[PDB]
């Protein structure tokens, strides 16, 4: 259900990220932890 | 706009004095430029509220609209129009996904 976010994240989209920021500080890749 | 209405009329100035062999250059009647209409240009449900794959239905749905120059009820043409750079204004709340 979840992998339908990962078949547009091929695609740009946002559910996940590639913040244009400083590694983890602001870059960041949406999860759960 | 209105800053326009002059340069038509300068250069209408330099073919006149330039031939007068052939006179009365034409010109189009005043309310071809003033009626905006001619031109292409010009209950709402809180969108938050819906589910996703319903939202997606209804912005492509504004979207067709806007294509064809048609105000769009979730996504609005900004009417600033200012020096020649055409901008649109998308409803706030959104999902950020479909909104980029």
């Amino acid at each position: 259900e979840l992998v339908k976010d990962v078949l547009n994240v091929l695609i740009g989209v946002v559910s996940a990220t590639f913040s244009l920021c400083q590694p983890a500080q602001a870059f960041v890749v949406k999860r759960g932890v | 706009l209105q800053q326009s209405l002059e340069l038509k009329r300068k250069m209408l100035r330099d073919k006149q004095n330039k031939k007068n062999s052939g006179q009365h250059l034409p010109i189009f009647p005043a309310w071809v430029y003033e009626r905006p209409a001619l031109i292409g240009d010009f209950t709402a449900l809180p969108i938050g509220t819906l589910p996703l794959a319903s939202q997606e239905s209804a912005v492509v749905e504004d979207l067709l609209y806007v294509l064809v120059g048609v105000d769009g009820r979730y996504v609005s043409a900004q009417p600033l129009a200012g020096r020649q750079s055409r901008t649109f204004l998308v409803d706030p709340n959104l999902d950020l996904s479909i909104r980029e």
